RNA sequence: AACGAGACUCUGGCAUGCUAACUAGUUACGCGACCGGUCGGCGUAACUUCUUAGAGGGACAAGUGGCGU
């Protein structure tokens, strides 16, 4: 039925976790023709889980100062990344995106106890919505400082840090910094 | 031994800067083992977590 | 309501050794206009009329006129 | 046979006149594929890609837009067409098909039929905008 | 020996229904005012999934549609609303024709005569207004009409002298004469404010229901209290049955259908299906309409829904 | 929050205590009766009062409300009850032996409706202190 | 009881209900131009949806379910 960018099917994808079951977007009714729908989801608590996750990626992709309002420059980045994913892995670019979200979010964190400047942490659980938010804040971050000055264009570098993050490879920036947050999560336990 | 878990009821909110929510945690293997685990993030009733360790009780910070 | 229920006046008096300044305010009354005070009431003053005792009925009176 | 309704985002108001016809939908004297931001072409085509050309077969709409920006003009147009077909199918066709259109329109996106009321805040002295303040020094 | 079954529900509104109008001209088209600024013209498909469909909503008002009375032919309707205007429609168009200006407060009830040339309107303005069909103020009753609001005014569908009646919130049932506008009979027998008065289809028997819940019966042409029916809570509507000769008393949660002469209840019309809402109050019966055949009773509640009835002939 | 100040609640309570018959459970009807009885300025105060009147008339039907008059609040309950026989019209009145000695000094030992029960035989009526 | 708070005043959001509009227009009719279509192109005509600004509605924790001496 509804195709993202008119060319990606939305029903053949399959989530794997149940911890991120409802806090990951589109399966059957969040199928939007475009990422930018311009809804108001920051109005009350627990409403950014019910916006499309491609829109979550584009919203977290305009997160530099010189690009802090440009969204029609951002939908032509997911449109210029999902085709690169569909040519590199040969299947739906939405499924690999969900697999990159699931493997990149930390599942165990530590909070600072003590005064200002010094730390003595203690390990705590991670909420599932914060696991979703921490994933896009890492996956979106990885496609900026990589593609800063290394000539290559930024639109395919988002695919470079999404496809290598779906498999759980250690060359992707997100699961690296996830496991750097996990080694310090093992340090207290 | 990666264990998966439920959420019954958040108790309060603790930590130094109030960030840590205290939630009463059920297991998804249908046992009545009601562990208390501190969680960092927005959590409501009916959530499902992935506990790496599943033996430490919650304590104040 | 401070715009039409009060009226302020500032006058400087000149004495021997300096200036005194006086400030006078008056909170005007009601009377929908009697050419004194505003017509508008104070906007939190609720006034409730007293009910008049209607004659209680005992029998169904079918009174033609 | 005439139905005339408007749609609104922030400052853009797009009124839309709907009469019966063949299916000529031309906003501002231009067909929908020719609006220069083509990146929201699917946002523009979300009515016809949800209701089908058979509902748009006996219609004739020329949407009249002004005000706003670009994105606010696009979001004002798609509300106007969707609000025009509802009033058309209410005034001339029975209530049932109007209900079938309206229910799937609000099930897709409520913005398509009722407007977004949020509009710009005033600037306050002491800062560059509405809430942000000028940086204050100490010592 | 005859029951009242839930054949269907007329679910199309958002606000509380206030009045349903029926006609002998059409046993299929049903008009029902409501509290969502919209009168919906129904079309009774009588299907097993639904007894009726919405056909043409009369979206024209700007406040609560307080009352709807229709003409002899099934093309015209007179409607009162809380904005102070009267919207005179034309049912095949879905488009108003007139608008009657001159009521400064909430128009509570209207009524339409048989000859379609006399229009009476009772409002919170404490004024009784006689209207020509064009829009002329024929008569404003400033003849000491009522000291409070007038809840319901009604014409008399009689072969005798056409008379009007005006119950008020000052517990007075006043009778006035058409084209004379003189008070004919006062009825001081009510504790609590009056709500509805309606006339038996012979044009000689009037029932008056108030806040006490006690429907008081009155004559028109001679004017005397005949019987004293009792009910439960506040009466919201009163009708008659032209075929079965019954008193259609509308209490709050249930319709107490009463006999005019035997004063025996046929059926008690109270239906509860949920147990979660046991801490709340059940919806109150405001709209009551008796069709021309009398087989179908159209009752409407405050759950934005109208419950139709069928008489199990046994 | 939405906490009604004492202007709203005071005017609502005195309208309740003066006009309990005109009021009901619908908000919009009570909105109209307060604006003709009372002289209320700008519309947001008329709406806040009439909501408290609706919320207050909801609560009087369930029992007592401490803020309004007792005489009225009790009287409405009575108006909104006669048992056929009195609760003091019993046939068997169970009395103690010591009660019948008092009636014997009251020269009322000749009553027929009495039934002298035996009292309990354990002298235990205090709480086990500690 | 009173001041302060609140109320109040201005502003933002809704009205195909009302009031109107050659210094605002829509729709229609002819005319003109170029391929039944495009006109911020010309003049009459119904009327206020758009556009202006007045009057008035509208929302009150009102309805429902929990938690509440």
């Amino acid at each position: 039925d509804i195709k993202l960018f008119g060319k990606w099917s939305t029903d053949d994808v399959q989530i794997n976790d149940i911890s991120l079951q409802d806090y990951i977007a589109v399966k059957e009714k969040y199928a939007k023709y475009l990422p930018h729908s311009a809804g108001r989801y920051a109005a009350k608590r627990f409403r950014k889980a019910q916006c499309p996750i491609v829109e979550r990626l584009t919203n977290s992709m305009m997160m530099h100062g010189r690009n802090n309002g440009k969204k029609l420059m951002t939908v032509r980045i997911v449109k210029h990344a999902f085709e690169i994913i569909h040519l590199l892995t040969g299947e739906n670019p939405l499924q690999v995106l969900v697999n990159a979200i699931i493997n990149s979010g930390p599942r165990e964190d530590s909070t600072r106890i003590g005064r200002a400047g010094t730390v003595r942490r203690q390990a705590v659980d991670v909420s599932p919505l914060r696991r979703v938010n921490q994933a896009i804040w890492l996956l979106c971050t990885g496609a900026r400082e990589a593609a800063f000055r290394n000539i290559k264009t930024i639109a395919e570098c988002l695919a470079d840090e999404l496809i290598n993050a779906a498999k759980g490879s250690s060359n992707s920036y997100a699961i690296k910094k996830k496991d750097e947050l996990e080694r310090v999560a093992k340090s207290n336990r | 031994p990666i264990k998966l878990a439920r959420v019954t009821k958040v108790l309060g909110r603790t930590g130094s800067q109030g960030q840590c929510t205290q939630v009463r945690v059920e297991f998804m293997d249908d046992t009545s083992r009601s562990i208390i685990r501190n969680v960092k993030g927005p959590v409501r009733e009916g959530d499902v977590l992935t506990l790496l360790e599943s033996e430490r009780e919650a304590r104040r910070l | 309501p401070v715009n039409y229920y009060v009226d302020t006046a500032v006058r400087h008096v000149l004495l021997r050794q300096g200036v005194l300044g006086i400030k006078v305010k008056i909170m005007l009354p009601w009377d929908p206009t009697g050419k004194i005070g505003p017509k508008k009431p104070l906007p939190d003053h609720v006034s409730i009329v007293e009910p008049k005792d209607e004659i209680l009925p005992t029998t169904p009176i079918s009174e033609q006129k | 046979q005439s139905v005339q309704v408007f749609g609104r985002k922030k400052t853009a108001t797009a009124v839309a006149h709907c009469k019966r016809g063949n299916g000529l939908i031309k906003v501002n004297g231009r067909p929908l594929e020719m609006i220069e931001p083509r990146t929201l072409q699917y946002k523009l085509l979300e009515p016809v890609l949800l209701l089908g050309k058979e509902r748009f077969a006996g219609v004739d709409i020329r949407v009249r837009v002004k005000g706003g920006g670009h994105v606010a003009q696009i979001y004002a147009i798609r509300q106007s067409i969707s609000k025009a077909l509802v009033a058309y199918y209410q005034k001339y066709v029975d209530e049932a098909s109007k209900k079938e259109i309206k229910d799937i329109l609000i099930q897709y996106d409520r913005t398509l039929l009722v407007a977004d009321p949020r509009r710009c805040e005033s600037k306050k002295f002491g800062g560059p905008g509405a809430r942000a303040r000028y940086q204050k020094s100490y010592r | 020996t005859e029951q009242m079954t839930l054949r269907g529900t007329l679910k199309g509104h958002n606000g509380w229904v206030t009045q349903i109008a029926t006609t002998p001209q059409f046993p299929d088209m049903i008009l029902s005012a409501s509290r969502d600024k919209t009168i919906i013209m129904w079309k009774l498909t009588r299907d097993e999934t639904n007894y009726g469909i919405p056909q043409r909503a009369l979206r024209g008002h700007s406040h609560f549609v307080s009352d709807v009375v229709i003409s002899s032919d099934g093309q015209f309707a007179l409607s009162g609303s809380w904005d102070g205007t009267l919207r005179l429609w034309d049912l095949t168009t879905g488009t108003t024709t007139r608008r009657f200006v001159g009521h400064t407060k909430d128009v509570l009830s209207v009524a339409f005569s048989s000859d379609n040339r006399q229009i009476v309107s009772g409002s919170r303005d404490k004024t009784i207004k006689l209207w020509n069909t064009l829009g002329v103020c024929k008569y404003t009753v400033q003849d000491e009409s009522h000291s409070e609001w007038v809840s319901c005014v009604r014409f008399s569908p009689n072969s005798s002298n056409p008379i009007i009646v005006s119950c008020g919130w000052d517990k007075l049932v006043k009778v006035w004469n058409l084209a004379n506008c003189k008070l004919k009979t006062n009825h001081i027998g009510h504790t609590g404010y009056l709500n509805t008065v309606t006339v038996s289809p012979d044009g000689s028997l009037c029932a008056s229901g108030g806040k006490d819940g006690q429907a008081m019966l009155w004559d028109l042409n001679e004017g005397k209290h005949l019987y004293t029916l009792d009910g439960g809570d506040i009466i919201n509507a009163l009708c008659f049955s032209p075929n079965r000769y019954w008193l259609c008393a509308a209490t709050g949660p249930s319709i107490k259908i009463w006999d005019l002469e035997g004063k025996i209840i046929v059926d008690e019309l109270k239906q509860e299906v949920i147990s979660t809402s046991s801490k709340a109050e059940p919806p109150q019966c405001t709209s009551l309409a008796w069709s021309a055949d009398g087989q179908t009773l159209f009752a409407g509640y405050t759950d934005n829904l109208v419950r139709v009835w069928q008489v199990t002939i046994g | 929050g939405r906490v009604r100040t004492k202007t709203v609640k005071k005017a609502a309570r005195v309208i309740i205590e003066k006009y309990y018959t005109r009021l009901g459970n619908d908000f919009h009807t009570n909105k109209r009766v307060c604006e003709e009885i009372a002289i209320i300025p700008s519309k947001k105060l008329r709406n806040k009062i009439a909501g408290y009147v609706t919320h207050l008339m909801k609560r009087i039907q369930r029992g007592p409300v401490r803020g309004i008059s007792i005489k009225l609040q009790e009287e409405e309950r009575e108006r909104r009850y006669v048992p056929e026989v009195s609760a003091l019209d019993q046939e068997i009145i169970e009395v103690d032996p010591d009660t019948k000695e008092m009636l014997k000094l009251l020269d009322f030992g000749s009553l027929s409706n009495l039934q002298v029960t035996q009292p309990t035989v354990g002298m235990n009526f205090k709480t086990p202190r500690g």
